[PDB]
């Protein structure tokens, strides 16, 4: 697989260094390119590097604005962008080219690295516990969550149980509030039955400002 | 021949 | 750069029913060594692209044999004999006989499936919250379709205004429905003066509204 480096905030007219760390395939046979979405999900290609000899290929419009460079002895590829702007907000994937039956096409891709260009300050959000109650019960099953308040830039990342209770999670898009802060919760159904052994926690970790938060989300009494 | 290929648009 | 268009721009395609999207290239693509290199990516919610298609037709070896791909030198088609419900998402063509490499528009796929009414719950602040001046109230409608919802908040039966926000998630890549949450937020001292407080739900799956309420304090 491909492992993409975290969120990243960047202050206008600065530059930043986002990585993609290759594990599990010969690092040197396949070319890594990487990929521009902007948020009205467009895709455009930047360009792509020869891990071997560290050869770069650029897209014509990120020339000025993206540099490639490869470390053989970590296996990790590197994109630089520069002198950002607000058009350079969006999520950025590296892709490695690989082939099947002779042919050659995208068969890998890191999960996107989300650059935010700000003059704003990052700031880490409040979690409160959204507890399951009466209130919160339908057909024998209890909905309980965490609101995950106040923070900037996007993404926060939420998990419960440390990634072993995904079954009917949902954790929603952020609103921006008035403040330009955003807010998000996430919520998730279990059985009623198992509020007295089964325990909730829900895991936030926002990169941006290092904070990393866990909640245990229990009844009220 | 070990060195990487791909699509025509990428050069 | 090569243009690459697609169509529909979205399109709503029943559980079982097929589905066909459309890609116009600007040149053509086919290269000089007869090859024609025209890929189609799927895009789910949280995901990466990943390329179902390539050479107009040939099936990624991962890929379930209910799409294909046709095509000539300028204009093709991905089809899906049957929609399942996990092929939500973006589809996007992409050449790469031309460089650069450059993507279509995308064209957003929704899978239609049954009626579904939301299931409704509300949550009174935390007293973690109140304690720091605040207090959100949450009102939560879990998985419901179509996506279209109403939920007004009422404080002592009063209509509120101006102090929500709400918003829906992405389609679900199981079972196709939406869920959505409207949070309702004042001042603790605000908070303070009220005893009932609930959000009143609207969905076609309902034939009247739906009320959700606590009393502070219980």
């Amino acid at each position: 697989q491909l492992q993409q480096s975290g969120p990243e905030l960047v202050k206008p007219g600065a530059s930043v260094k986002i990585s993609c760390k290759a594990s599990g395939y010969s690092f040197t046979g396949y070319y890594m390119h990487w990929v521009k979405q902007s948020h009205v999900k467009s895709l455009e290609w930047i360009g792509r590097i020869d891990p071997y000899d560290g050869a770069t290929s650029y897209n014509q419009n990120f020339k000025d604005k993206a540099s490639l460079t490869v470390d053989k002895s970590s296996t990790t590829g590197f994109m630089e962008l520069h002198s950002l702007t607000s058009e350079d907000s969006a999520v950025y994937y590296c892709a490695r080219e690989g082939h099947w039956d002779g042919d050659w096409y995208f068969d890998v891709w890191g999960a996107g690295t989300t650059v935010t260009v700000s003059s704003a300050s990052t700031k880490g959000p409040s979690v409160f516990p959204l507890a399951p109650s009466s209130k919160s019960t339908s057909g024998g099953t209890a909905a309980l969550g965490c609101l995950v308040k106040d923070y900037f830039p996007e993404p926060v990342t939420v998990s419960w149980n440390s990634g072993a209770l995904t079954s009917g999670v949902h954790t929603f898009p952020a609103v921006l509030q008035s403040s330009g802060l955003y807010s998000l919760s996430s919520v998730v159904t279990v059985p009623s039955s198992s509020l007295g052994t089964q325990t909730y926690i829900c895991n936030v970790n926002h990169k941006p400002s290092n904070t990393k938060v866990d909640k245990k989300v229990e009844p009220k009494s | 021949g070990d060195r990487a290929d791909g699509q025509p648009a990428g050069d | 750069d090569i243009v690459m268009t697609q169509t529909p721009l979205s399109l709503s395609v029943t559980i079982g029913q097929p589905a066909s999207i459309s890609c116009k290239s600007s040149q053509s693509l086919l290269h000089s060594n007869g090859k024609t290199y025209l890929n189609w990516l799927q895009q789910r919610p949280g995901q990466a692209p990943k390329i179902l298609m390539y050479l107009v037709s040939k099936l990624d070896p991962g890929i379930p044999d209910r799409f294909s791909g046709s095509g000539s030198e300028t204009d093709f088609t991905l089809k899906i004999s049957r929609v399942e419900a996990e092929d939500l998402g973006v589809y996007y063509c992409l050449q790469g006989t031309y460089y650069p490499f450059t993507f279509g528009s995308g064209t957003k796929l929704e899978i239609k499936r049954t009626v579904a009414a939301p299931s409704v719950f509300i949550f009174p602040p935390s007293d973690e919250q109140l304690k720091s001046g605040t207090a959100s109230v949450v009102c939560l409608l879990n998985n419901f379709y179509p996506r279209e919802a109403k939920v007004q908040w009422k404080v002592d039966n009063a209509l509120q205004s101006g102090n929500s926000q709400e918003s829906v998630t992405e389609q679900d890549s199981k079972d196709s429905t939406y869920s959505l949450s409207s949070t309702l937020t004042l001042s603790k001292a605000d908070y303070e003066k009220h005893k009932v407080y609930a959000c009143e739900v609207t969905h076609q799956g309902l034939s009247s509204p739906v009320t959700k309420s606590f009393n502070r304090g219980e």
